[PDB]
């Protein structure tokens, strides 16, 4: 069985180089040429080039170059991508793949599992969590909708719950957007007005990478 | 150099309806090996049909591929669930830009509310004041921002999320930061949605 | 009409009073040349033939690798977790031809077409007993003392609008090269720089028949092993290392002196026949001087979307042998009798 698996997560700062390497099995590693590939957010798939492993030839796409090297270490059959000169927009989930098929070597059955690179001057950073509760003068409808605001942290991921997971309905989460070198996102939740501020709303949010573990419970605000 | 053009952008069917995406080289690339691929939020792309016709192992029935040798269609019989995803063509490096195929539903109107920023971000020199719109389809809408009536553009936000996998609406949100300094001079602030029931956009506002 | 697999057998004029490994093999594994061989022209059969799909060059590239298994003496081997030393003389190395012969009931389809550009039908065919003489040069980036095209050049690919496949040059005329190691281990090569340069526009102009009206680089190697990114070949038992960056870098549009390249005899190399290194000895004391004939090119296409300049850039790539045997094995394929 061909199987693909790449290295970690990295987080790098703007002009830094990266390491990300592809582990092949169950087959001859020599006997099919491996690309590299890329995907930013919201982008499409970048080919930056290939090698064949049985003497290192690569192929490196133009505006890569002078940016890539390709190697590979055939005792262990593991190739490698080196990366320097990182900028902002090298930010995207990294791939190698190969093709099933040796006369076409471009039909894509084996891809890694992928690799998250994020290249930011920021240094790991937890959130900042904000609660959005209605406006004292907001008008009140059947149902009420509530907020989080999780604005400046990095790295991705967060998660979201409402009531701790009790409430499995009317839970939205929404992608993170960049701002300043740092994601920011939001979660919406939607009650009855009948059951809030009777009974407790709380959203709880969870930020692994920082060890960042939060509860924030709705309550209607008073401005000071 | 092939360039390949994919069509539509977006593709909006019914569960059970044939879909038919295009792609358009830019001069002839022959039948015998543009591929297409599969992709789930996610995932890595997943090989669907190469050499034009040929399914590879468990891609299902309802995949079929057609084209001329420099235009190429992949029919989906008869959409599942499952099947709703990015679809590329491509054939050596080169990949066409994608097309997603999605749910159409009712046109259900927007739940949209309004949250003025919190006293906690004041105090700390910021002010984020954020508009949910959420349930609403289909995916196209407007968000305009107000601040004491004088039209902002500059310094807003947006994002939209992925269909929901329970009652298949989107949901976006809009969030306006500034500084404290300019923040705190204006008064009245307004989110305004439009989307094809309320003709007259949406407004929610606070001062 | 028919591919089929018979196990060829050699046949060359070896010579039992030469020291040179090559007249030992073929001496021992080989039969003596045809004095009157006879070549029958057919039908004007319309015959496809693909150079990529010719199993002459696996046998081939078998009797090679028995040939330097047996002949060559490298002090060490490192293959799969094994390290074998062994004596290790100098060598008499110079190769012979070595034609190839099909047993009794089979028979050599030759393509005789001049353009044939490597795949597809040809019209102008002819049968052998046995191909003619082929040297067996080891050789990367440029191919030394093979065959000369007859009339223009010819650029052979499996798919030369796929980037990841190799591109065979094949030359109308040689181009000499002389490489010396001066009477340890700095050498050079001369090569004239106008003759090269004036190749290098028909190569360019011909590489420009598929992809019209653009501008064609010819550029150094982007990278890989010691044995790709030079001009590397044997040369009297010793493996020249050749910097052939001041070969491959210059510009044509539609639109004597020499080259000196700084060479190295290196003793530790990686080998080409399976996955490993190989050490050898010192170069020899005295004068080594070896002249040999340019006749082809091997490059790769640099893939990828458009930048700004509708150039392409092509470097020299290889490695994989069965391509070198492939350049002389193209216009025949062996075929059962009816
Ligand atoms: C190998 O596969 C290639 C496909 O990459 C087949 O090549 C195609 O051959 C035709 C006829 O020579 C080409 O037509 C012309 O190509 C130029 C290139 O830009 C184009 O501008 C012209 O308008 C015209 O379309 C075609 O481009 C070329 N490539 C593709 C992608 O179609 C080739 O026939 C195959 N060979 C074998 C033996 O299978
Ligand atoms: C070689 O001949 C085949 C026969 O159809 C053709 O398809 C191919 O384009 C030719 N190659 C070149 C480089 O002209
Ligand atoms: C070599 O090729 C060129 C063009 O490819 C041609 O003009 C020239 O006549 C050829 N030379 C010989 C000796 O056939
Ligand atoms: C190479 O050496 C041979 C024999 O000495 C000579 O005839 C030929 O002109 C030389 N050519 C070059 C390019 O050095
Ligand atoms: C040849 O040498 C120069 C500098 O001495 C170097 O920059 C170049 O990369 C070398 N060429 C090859 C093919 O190694
Ligand atoms: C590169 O090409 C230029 C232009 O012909 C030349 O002046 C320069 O010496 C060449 N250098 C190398 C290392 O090839
Ligand atoms: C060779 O490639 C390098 C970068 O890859 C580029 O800077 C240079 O101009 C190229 N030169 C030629 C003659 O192709
Ligand atoms: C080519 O043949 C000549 C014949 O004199 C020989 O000296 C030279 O070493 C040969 N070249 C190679 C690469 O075998």
């Amino acid at each position: 069985q061909v199987q693909l698996v790449q290295s970690g997560a990295e987080m790098k700062k703007p002009g830094a180089s990266v390491r990300v390497s592809c582990e092949a099995s169950g087959y001859t590693f020599t006997d099919y040429v491996l690309h590299w590939m890329r995907q930013a957010p919201g982008q499409g798939i970048e080919w930056l080039g290939w090698i064949k492993p049985r003497y290192g030839a690569v192929n490196y796409a133009h505006k890569f170059q002078g940016r890539v090297s390709m190697t590979r270490d055939t005792s262990i059959d593991t190739a490698y991508l080196e990366l320097i000169n990182l900028r902002s927009d090298d930010t995207a989930i990294y791939y190698c793949a190969r093709s099933f098929d040796s006369d076409y070597e471009w039909w894509f059955t084996y891809w890694g599992q992928g690799t998250l690179v994020s290249v930011s001057s920021a240094s790991t950073t937890p959130p900042s969590v904000y609660p959005l509760a209605p406006g004292s003068a907001a008008q009140t409808n059947s149902m009420v909708t509530l907020g989080c605001l999780v604005k400046g942290y990095f790295p991705e991921p967060v998660t979201v719950t409402w009531n701790s997971g009790s409430l499995s309905s009317g839970v939205h989460t929404f992608p993170a957007v960049l701002q300043s070198d740092l994601y920011t996102l939001s979660s919406s939740v939607t009650v009855p007005s009948s059951t809030w501020p009777s009974e407790t709303v709380t959203c709880n949010v969870a930020h692994p990478a920082s060890s960042t573990k939060v509860d924030k419970k709705i309550v209607p605000r008073d401005c000071d | 150099e092939i360039v390949l053009t994919q069509s539509p952008g977006t593709l909006s069917l019914s569960p059970g309806e044939r879909a038919t995406l295009s792609c358009r080289a830019s001069y002839f690339i022959s039948r015998d090996y543009l591929a297409w691929y599969q992709q789930r939020p996610g995932q890595a792309p997943k090989l669907l049909i190469y050499g034009t016709t040929t399914r590879a192992s468990g891609i299902p029935d309802r995949f079929s591929g057609s084209g001329s040798g420099t235009d190429f269609t992949l029919t989906i019989s008869r959409l599942e669930p499952e099947d709703f995803a990015v679809y590329y063509c491509q054939q050596y490096e080169f990949f066409g830009l994608g097309t997603k195929v999605e749910i159409k539903r009712t046109d259900a109107a927007p739940t949209v509310s309004i949250f003025p920023p919190s006293s906690e971000q004041l105090t700390s020199g910021g002010a984020s004041v954020v508009c949910f719109l959420n349930n609403f389809y289909p995916k196209d809408i407007n968000v305009k921002w107000k601040i004491d009536g004088s039209e902002r553009q500059n310094g807003v936000l947006n994002s939209w999320t992925d269909q929901d996998s329970k009652d298949s609406t989107y949901s976006m949100s809009s969030t306006l930061t500034l500084t404290k300094d300019e923040y705190e001079r204006h008064n009245s602030y307004t989110c305004e949605a439009t989307h094809k029931t309320s003709t007259s956009p949406i407004v929610k506002s606070f001062n | 009409w028919k591919e089929a697999t018979a196990t060829l057998f050699c046949a060359s004029d070896a010579k039992a009073y030469e020291t040179e490994v090559h007249n030992v093999w073929a001496t021992h594994a080989c039969v003596p040349t045809d004095p009157n061989p006879q070549e029958v022209v057919l039908e004007n059969v319309t015959e496809n033939f693909n150079m990529w799909k010719n199993n002459m060059v696996e046998q081939m590239h078998e009797d090679i690798i028995s040939l330097w298994d047996q002949s060559l003496k490298p002090c060490v081997k490192l293959t799969g977790g094994s390290v074998i030393t062994q004596a290790c003389p100098k060598i008499s190395f110079e190769p012979i031809p070595i034609h190839y012969c099909a047993p009794a009931g089979f028979a050599i389809l030759k393509c005789n077409d001049k353009k044939f550009n490597g795949t597809g039908p040809c019209t102008n065919v002819s049968t052998v007993q046995c191909t003619h003489g082929i040297r067996p040069v080891v050789s990367t980036q440029l191919l030394l003392n093979g065959s000369l095209a007859e009339e223009e050049i010819v650029i052979r690919s499996e798919n030369i609008t796929d980037n990841a496949k190799i591109i065979i040059v094949q030359l109308n005329e040689t181009v000499e090269i002389n490489c010396t190691r001066p009477n340890i281990r700095q050498a050079h090569c001369n090569i004239s720089k106008a003759k090269w340069e004036n190749t290098l526009k028909q190569i360019a102009r011909k590489l420009r028949e598929h992809f019209k009206n653009e501008t064609i680089a010819f550029n150094q190697s982007s990278g890989g092993d010691p044995e790709i990114v030079m001009h590397s070949f044997n040369c009297g038992g010793e493996f020249f290392y050749c910097n052939s960056t001041q070969l491959f870098n210059s510009t044509w549009t539609w639109n004597n002196i020499n080259i000196t390249l700084p060479c190295r005899i290196k003793q530790i190399i990686n080998m080409w026949q399976e996955v490993g290194k190989a050490m050898y000895a010192p170069p020899i004391k005295g004068q080594i001087r070896c002249s040999s004939n340019i006749t082809g090119l091997l490059l790769t296409r640099d893939g990828g979307s458009s930048t700004n300049g509708t150039t392409e850039t092509f470097r020299p790539g290889g490695g994989d042998m069965r391509d070198n045997w492939r350049s002389e094995l193209y216009k025949y394929k062996v075929v059962k009798i009816e």
